[PDB]
Formats: structure tokens, C-alpha cells, sequence
């Protein structure tokens, strides 16, 4: 499970920055 | 979901904008 | 827009700790 | 909204729950 | 330790606080 | 040893912000 | 105090890497 | 120099993402 | 440079390009 | 490749702070 | 401290090294 | 390459230093 927490914590950065104002959900 | 189709696999900027609102 | 473009990277990242697998939703 | 809340003042880790799903 | 218990499986921030001052 | 490196890093950021005021001892 | 909240993300994932086995001590 | 260091700190990891397979360069 | 372009405004992921190789 | 991806964005974040004014090249 | 020492004014690696244990 | 160096197996600071400027 650890290495999907940490795979997780890099996929909402790159969210944060590819959606911009868009902005997103996260839903693991 | 994301976490099934980007942690298995890489994504590029572009796969991931999917899931922008 | 900087400083908060910084900020809103860090929330992100507080989200991402705080609310597990419930998910959250990030709205700039 | 989540930045004018949290990025002007700090927000506890408890403020932050309002914005899980 | 933190990094046996937390890096094996994983750990809630409330598991987290109890290495907290 | 990477994985733990990397695994480590999450943590410290983590314990930042769970412990807040209190503060913390990282010993790997 | 969210300037310094954002310092002290980073402050902490340095001492991470400059101290390696080592380990730190953060104390806001 | 502090704001800058956060900035930087920033930058890079967002051209770490946005450049991909061709790399980028960092100059202060 | 890339911290006087964008550090004192806001840079789109495009800007960011010319500093990829 | 995500593995490696991953441990690419821990070592711009080092690169980063190692190479402070020197700055650098990242080539994956 | 750390936070009074370092977020006034930047820090090289090795004043950070004054906190490591 | 960097890569290759350092993430099979661990990089110090100083051995991370060779990549720099
Ligand atoms: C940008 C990124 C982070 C994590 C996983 C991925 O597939 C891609
Ligand atoms: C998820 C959460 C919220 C508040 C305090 C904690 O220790 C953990
Ligand atoms: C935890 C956190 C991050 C960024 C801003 C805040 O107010 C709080
Ligand atoms: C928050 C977090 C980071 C790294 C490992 C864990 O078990 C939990
Ligand atoms: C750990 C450390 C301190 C200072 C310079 C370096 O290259 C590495
Ligand atoms: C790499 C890149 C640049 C700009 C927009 C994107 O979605 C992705
Ligand atoms: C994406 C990004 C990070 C830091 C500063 C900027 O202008 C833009
Ligand atoms: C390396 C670092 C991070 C944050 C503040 C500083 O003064 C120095
Ligand atoms: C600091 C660091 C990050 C990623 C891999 C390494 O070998 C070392
Ligand atoms: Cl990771
Ligand atoms: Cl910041
Ligand atoms: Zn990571
Ligand atoms: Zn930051």
C-alpha cells in the first residue's frame, strides 16, 4: 500500500500543476 | 482510475489531464 | 499569483495527507 | 474557497477536512 | 522504528503523531 | 535502499505537518 | 504564519537529505 | 534570498514534469 | 533566467518549455 | 517507469539544493 | 531556532547541518 | 547517468554533487 501512497503523492502534484484554474478531485 | 492506470504505468501530462475538472 | 500558486502546491499535499482514502477535491 | 481560506491564514489540519470528499 | 513500521505498510497520520515531541 | 530513501522523505514532510507546533526527531 | 509554514516544508526536507543516516531534529 | 529558494525550489520540479524524457537545464 | 521570468509572475507550463533541453 | 520516475523527481529536488548557485542539468 | 535562523535569511547546508542530530 | 546510479542503489550528497554545474 506504501507504494501506491507514494505513487499517489506524486500524481496530485502533477494534477495541481497540468489543471490549473481547472483544478481537480482526487478519488483514490 | 488514476490510481490504477498512473501508478502501474507511467502517464504523460497529457494522460493525467483527464482528470482535470 | 506566485505566492499562491505555492501555497495551493503545499495544500495539495495536505489534502492529499488529511483526508486518505476519502479522496479531496482542490479548487483554485 | 480553499485559498482564500487557507493561503491568507493558516489552516489547521482540521479546517482542511472541509475540503475531502 | 518509524521507517520499519511506516515503510512496510502504512501508517495513518494518527500512527505518525506517536513519533511526534 | 532507495526505496526506503524515498519512502523517508514522505515521512519527514508528513511528521511536519501531523505534529505542527510540537515538532520532531527524525532518526532513520 | 503561512510564509513560515512553507519555509518550514522546506527547511525539513533539507535537514532530510543534508543529515542522511544522521537524522535531524525540527522544532518550530 | 528565501522567497527565491522556495520559487526555485518550485520551478524544478515543475520542469522535472512538464519537460519529460528531454530534460531540462536549471540556472539560478 | 528562469527565476527572474518566472518567480516574480506566474509561468504557464508553456513558458516552462524553453527550459527544457 | 514510474518506479524510476518517482526516484527522478527526488533527485531534481536534491540536485536542487547540492548544486545551489552552480544550478544544473537534468538528462534522464 | 531554525525557523528564526533560516526563514529570515537563507541557510547553506551546512548551517543546516547545526540541526542534524 | 544519474539515473542509473542513483536509484538502484543510494547517492550521498557528495556523490549527487558530480551532476552539478
Ligand atoms: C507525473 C506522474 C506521477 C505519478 C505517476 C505517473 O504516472 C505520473
Ligand atoms: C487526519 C488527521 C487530522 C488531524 C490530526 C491528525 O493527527 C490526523
Ligand atoms: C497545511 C497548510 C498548507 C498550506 C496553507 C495552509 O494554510 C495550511
Ligand atoms: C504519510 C506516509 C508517508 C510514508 C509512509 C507512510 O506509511 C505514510
Ligand atoms: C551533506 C552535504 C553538505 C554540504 C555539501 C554537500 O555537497 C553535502
Ligand atoms: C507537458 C505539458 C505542457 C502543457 C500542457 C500539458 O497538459 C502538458
Ligand atoms: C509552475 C511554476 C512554479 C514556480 C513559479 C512559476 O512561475 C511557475
Ligand atoms: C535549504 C533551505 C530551505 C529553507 C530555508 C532556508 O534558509 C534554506
Ligand atoms: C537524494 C536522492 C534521491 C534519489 C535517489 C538517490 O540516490 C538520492
Ligand atoms: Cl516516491
Ligand atoms: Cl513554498
Ligand atoms: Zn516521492
Ligand atoms: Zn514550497
Amino acid at each position: 500500500f506504501v507504494n501506491q501512497h507514494l505513487c499517489g503523492s506524486h500524481l496530485v502534484e502533477a494534477l495541481y500543476l497540468v489543471c490549473g484554474e481547472r483544478g481537480f478531485f482526487y478519488t483514490p | 482510475g488514476i490510481v490504477e492506470q498512473c501508478c502501474t504505468s507511467i502517464c504523460s501530462l497529457y494522460q493525467l489531464e483527464n482528470y482535470c475538472n
